[PDB]
RNA sequence: CCUGCGGCACGCGCGCUACACUGACGGAGCCAGCGAGUCUAACCUUGGCCGAGAGGUCUUGGUAAUCUUGUGAAACUCCGUCGUGCUGGGGAUAGAGCAUUGUAAUUAUUGCUCUUCAACGAGGAAUUCCUAGUAAGCGC
């Protein structure tokens, strides 16, 4: 378990879920970070306090990367 | 001469009304309606809300009233009134413009709801002279010589402007004061039905869309 | 603390009584003789029963 | 009524002989009102008074005992059947249809009655039980037991 | 002023 | 031909028109079971006409129903109306008489807006 | 990084240490103060394994669980 | 002794028989279906991506079953639920029409409908076999 | 000794009637699993007020009881504690979230207190509405409290009122719902633990009413 | 915020919104009534097809208890996700793009799509409407 984390530059807070951790990032939807869970195989319902740091960077491939993982290009910000 | 449909009732039995509101009526008009209520005497108030005209006239006629009373309304300004005598009796459709609700002014305290005298003014067309007979009958006959308030229905410019009264008489001249609204007020149409029935014949209605209408008065 | 029971037997008219509260002659139910004018605050009618916290006061007017 | 054919011998013969009969005249011109009991038959058949003729409908005994006794209510509603088993099965008079089976006796029931009100039923057996029913309710009253 | 009924009962 | 009885039902603005013929057993609303109603609490207000008198008496005969009108609950009051009204003129025209007093004797003493439309209409004071 | 259970490796030990103690509900075990370095609700979870002797009770879902 | 699907409950028919074409694997599941929102007001797309597309042909398809021809406008009317327009009163809107006329023409290929005469889309004598098979299976889900 | 033969052919429907549904025939159960047999009122001067002798599937008798002065009465308790329930602009004109509320909530009473649920409400109602309240004098300006008793009516009135309030209001801000918080008031209420809402609020207005009398 | 009345930064009146768990969000269940609708023209519009949507498009029925339309309206119901955190409650302010009406959309006509995520934790003194299918909720 580690607690507040830093993902693009953002504070991402530990003790919550990653499909509403996600979302304290500027400007990405709630279903946006819905799909990336699901894409980068990781399980919904998870705390911001687990996901090791070999899911998290796959995570923050998809996500500053979204066009290179079948990301529709409506569902950007 | 009384109208044809105020005929048989005329003098003898007192008419009994009914004020009732449009439809889920703001706070400002469901006072008005009192006010209305309060004008007349033997009116009472049934607050309207999922009735039809049709089961509301007809629940009426049955339980037997002289007439009723509708209201309509703007944002809180109560804009339009219809009175419609029931026994299949005419209607007359009345927009009023100028309100002075009682409840914005004073707690000056209450009415005097005792059987009032009227006033007539400057009614001299036929028409003029259905509006006379339409409204008088809205009030319980045979009022006292020295009963206290008075109604003016004051007819200056063909807007009917109705206003409530009491007076006292001093030693030398009478001396009065105003209670209750102000209204101006105009009727626009009058069908011989009642306002229910909204195909019946139309005795008048107000033409705008004519090359003399500002022209005549009563028309 | 015992509570008695009573009966209402006949409510009372024209009494000037405080608006709310009305006035009514009970019957204790454990014994049929004895009578006591209490006052109600509720809506009450004849031939139901009624709780008393205590017997021996007898109300008078509210004004 | 109910389409098939009904079972009797093509050479008829007269009913056999009739040891119980039961009349109310209450409902007479509407349905039947005679409900006869022939000797030595399981069933115990209805008659029509006003059309003079045999009712359409037979009431049967449902515990295969010959019927000593029958009874009908004054209303003209209700047809009792008294079994030579204990069983009071009481037959409807507009369809014949079934409704209710009293089992209180265990030798021959012979007589039946029900009262005026239509409330208490009474039945005496050869056991010597005179059981009292209500008829409202189902429940059995009382029970009284003589002698012979 | 005592209504009456109540001024019966205490003269 | 076929016998049948043909009852109405009423709620607020719903009709029920019950057809009851003589049958096997089957009872439909809409051309579609009666234990697939779709209010799925008041599904017990429509069995009331089944299990008051006891469902023996829906042995032989077919009741198909058919609403239209009123909205989720005012039709539940119309077919539990017009089943009421469909089973007692049955019984009336083609079955004996002496169980149709049974039936409105039993439906009277649960429930009396089976049978007669509580027609709510206005009162003025 | 560090072990991904303590804290909670603790919060273990006295979970299962004190669980068996009262019991109740969810909101009752919102108490020992529930945070990160593991989840809320999960505890009745993995709670449900062994036992206790006491009760419990559901949210949006509707249980007295005996845990 | 015989079944119709009106013999089935609505919801338990269209639950199994939309596991039954996802076991089934052969519908042909469109390009996109992980990001349409499906509808005319919607907010979200379907929180199961998974099953939805296979949820609403199998409804779809008790849909057309019980009626003699229904098209594309109408499945959208049937699908479109009511649009929250925000600060303004709410309306009713139609669904995406691709969506359901992409259920239509795939239902097509594995038989379960065909063109009708007098326009729309109508059951196929073999889809009305297999709607009906499994409104069997799922009666008997009793043991 | 005795018996009635009633039925005669074993009753099997084409329509299949279910196993639970059959078996109700015999007693009317409250929500198909609450009898309203040896349910009694354990507080004289209050049966004719509940009213739990005619017995009900479920609580929603569309009947009018508006009419009369004490029509009212007559109201199956079970229901006139939901007709409570639906007392916020949240919340008016919705009937079956209310019964919904209270099937579930007469489980919960089963399951912690195994007696009864209706058992338990009916021991609620006779708790709680109070014995002697207190009123507001005139006196010229001067307003002292006037202690008089309340009729057996209104001692009904208010207790389903402070039980429904009891229960919406410490369900405010909680993870508790209506139905459990609802459930932890009438068990209370049942003890007068002095722990629920009504039983504390009563135990005012009869200390109140016992200071100036 | 919308609107009316005053005032000329503000005073007043009618109102709409939400503060959330009796909720929101996601599926799913699916039920009204009053109504309107095209000629010398472009109306109400099913159905098909295309578009995440808004919309587009090829067709159709209807001068109408005939076609739209069973206006499959909304609250509401169930199953699930969220878990009391200005939280996933609330959607103001604003950035960027795509549509529609129109000779003309800048001072945004409106609609859609993504992002931005404010006040507001039940509202002082005041004060409005209301007695049964009504009050209030809710859509047409």
């Amino acid at each position: 378990f580690q607690h507040i984390l830093r993902l693009l530059n953002t504070n991402v807070d530990g003790n919550i879920k990653i499909v509403y951790a996600l979302t304290t990032i500027k400007g990405v939807g709630r279903r946006y970070s819905n799909l990336v869970c699901k894409k980068a195989d990781v399980d919904l319902h998870k705390r911001a306090g687990e996901l090791t740091q070999e899911e998290l960077e796959r995570i923050v491939q998809i996500m500053q990367n979204p066009t290179h993982y079948k990301i529709p290009a409506w569902f950007l910000n | 001469q009384v109208d044809d449909e105020y005929a048989a009732t005329s003098g003898i039995m007192d008419p009994r009304i009914i004020v009732t509101t449009s439809r889920d009526p703001s706070t400002r008009l469901s006072q008005f309606a009192k006010e209305i209520k309060l004008l007349f005497p033997n009116a009472v108030r049934l607050n309207r809300g999922n009735y039809v005209m049709p089961n509301l006239v007809d629940a009426c006629k049955k339980s037997g009233t002289t007439d009723l009373v509708v209201l309509h309304e703007h944002r809180g300004v109560p804009t339009s009134l219809t009175i419609s005598h029931f026994p299949h009796g005419p209607t007359a459709q009345f927009s009023l413009h100028n309100v002075v609700m009682r409840h914005d002014i004073i707690n000056a305290g209450n009415q005097s709801e005792v059987n009032p005298h009227l006033i007539f003014d400057n009614f001299t067309t036929a028409l003029g002279k259905r509006v006379v007979c339409i409204l008088k009958h809205l009030f319980n006959a045979g009022p006292k010589k020295d009963s206290e308030r008075v109604i003016t229905f004051a007819n200056r410019g063909d807007f009917i402007s109705v206003r409530q009264h009491v007076y006292v008489r001093t030693r030398e001249g009478v001396e009065i004061a105003e209670v209750g609204p102000r209204f101006e007020m105009r009727l626009f149409e009058l069908r011989l039905g009642t306002l229910e029935n909204k195909d019946a014949d139309v005795e008048w209605q107000l033409r705008r869309f004519i090359r003399t209408a500002n022209k005549k008065d009563y028309l | 603390t015992p509570v008695t029971l009573a009966k209402v037997i006949k409510v009372l008219g024209r009494t000037g009584s405080r608006g709310g509260v009305t006035q009514v002659r009970v019957e204790f139910l454990e014994d049929t003789s004895r009578t006591i004018v209490r006052n109600v605050k509720g809506p009450v009618r004849e031939n139901d029963i009624l709780v008393l916290m205590e017997s021996e006061r007898e109300a008078r007017r509210l004004r | 009524q109910d389409g098939g054919r009904v079972g009797g011998s093509t050479i008829k013969s007269k009913f056999p002989e009739i040891v119980a009969l039961a009349i109310e005249n209450a409902r007479i011109g509407e349905w039947e009102n005679i409900i006869t009991a022939h000797k030595d038959e399981k069933f115990a058949r209805t008659w029509d008074m006003r059309n003079k003729r045999v009712g359409r409908w037979t009431f049967d005994t449902t515990d295969d005992g010959f019927v000593k006794s029958v009874a009908m209510s004054q209303c003209g509603n209700f047809g009792f059947i008294g079994s030579s088993n204990g069983s009071i099965t009481i037959y409807n008079m507009q369809s014949g249809i079934l409704r209710k089976k009293y089992k209180l006796h265990k030798r021959a029931v012979t007589g039946i009655s029900l009262d005026g009100m239509n409330r208490k039923m009474v039945s005496c057996g050869l056991d010597g039980i005179v059981g009292f029913y209500d008829f409202n309710k189902s429940t059995l009253l009382g029970k009284l037991k003589l002698d012979a | 002023s005592l209504k009456a009924g109540e001024r019966l009962m205490e003269a | 031909a076929v016998p049948s009885v043909q009852t109405f039902g009423k709620k607020k603005s719903a009709t029920a028109v019950a057809h009851v013929k003589a049958g096997k057993g089957l009872i439909k609303v809409n051309g579609s079971p009666i234990t697939l109603v779709e209010p799925e609490i008041l599904r017990f207000k429509v069995y009331e006409p089944l299990l008051l008198v006891g469902l023996d008496k829906f042995s032989n005969i077919d009741i198909r129903v058919r609403v239209t009108g009123g909205g989720h609950v005012s039709q539940v009051y119309a077919i539990r109306q017009a089943i009421a009204k469909g089973l007692v003129a049955y019984h009336q025209k083609y079955v004996d008489e002496q169980s149709k007093n049974e039936l409105k004797k039993a439906f009277t003493s649960y429930d009396r807006t089976l049978l007669i439309a509580d027609s709510r209409r206005p009162e003025p004071k | 990084a560090q072990h991904a259970v303590i804290l909670d490796q603790e919060k273990y030990d006295r979970i299962l240490k004190e669980v068996p103690t009262y019991r109740y509900v969810s909101v009752s075990v919102l108490v020992d103060r529930l945070k990160i370095g593991g989840s809320l609700a999960r505890i009745a979870l993995r709670h449900l394994e062994k036992e206790g002797i006491i009760k419990p009770i559901s949210k949006h879902s509707k249980q007295a669980i005996y845990t | 002794p015989g079944v119709s699907v009106r013999d089935v409950a609505a919801q338990d028919f269209i639950n199994a028989y939309a596991s039954f074409l996802q076991r089934q694997g052969k519908l042909e599941v469109p390009g996109y279906v992980d990001i349409v929102k499906t509808s005319s007001g919607n907010e979200m797309p379907p929180q199961d991506a998974e099953g939805w597309f296979y949820k609403r042909a199998a409804s779809v398809a008790r849909h057309i079953y019980m009626r003699k021809q229904v098209g594309v406008g109408k499945l959208n009317k049937l699908y479109g639920g009511a649009k929250s327009r925000g600060v303004r009163p709410y309306k009713h809107i139609d669904a995406s029409g691709s969506i359901n006329r992409k259920v239509l023409q795939a239902l097509e290929k594995i038989g379960i409908v065909e063109i009708s005469p007098k326009g729309g889309r109508r059951i196929s004598e073999n889809g009305q076999r297999d709607l009906d098979r499994i409104a069997a299976q799922t009666l008997e889900e009793d043991e | 000794d005795f018996e009635v033969v009633e039925e005669f052919t074993p009753v099997v429907l084409a329509t299949p009637i279910p196993e639970e549904v059959q078996q109700a025939q015999t007693e009317i159960k409250l929500f198909n699993k609450w009898s309203f047999e040896e349910v009694e009122v354990k507080d004289a001067s209050l049966v004719d007020y509940v009213q739990v002798r005619q017995p009900i599937f479920v609580a929603h008798t569309a009947g009018r009881y508006a009419n009369k002065r004490f029509r009212k009465a007559q109201c199956p308790i079970i229901e006139r504690l939901t007709n409570s329930l639906m007392m916020n602009g949240r919340n008016n004109g919705k009937k079956l979230k209310a019964v919904r509320i209270i099937k579930h909530t007469l489980d919960i009473i089963n399951v912690l207190t195994d007696q009864n649920p209706i058992q338990v409400v009916v021991d609620a109602i006779t708790n709680t509405g109070p014995r002697e309240d207190t009123t507001r004098v005139g006196g010229g300006g001067a307003a002292r409290r006037q202690a008089v008793d309340v009729s057996p009516l209104r001692r009904v009135n208010q207790a389903i009122a402070l039980l429904t309030i009891g229960a919406r209001e410490a369900a405010f801000r909680n993870i508790k719902t209506i139905a459990e918080t609802l459930a932890e008031e009438l068990i209370n209420a049942a003890k007068g633990s002095s722990t629920s809402y009504a039983i504390k609020k009563k135990d005012e207005l009869e200390r109140v009413a016992k200071s100036n009398r």
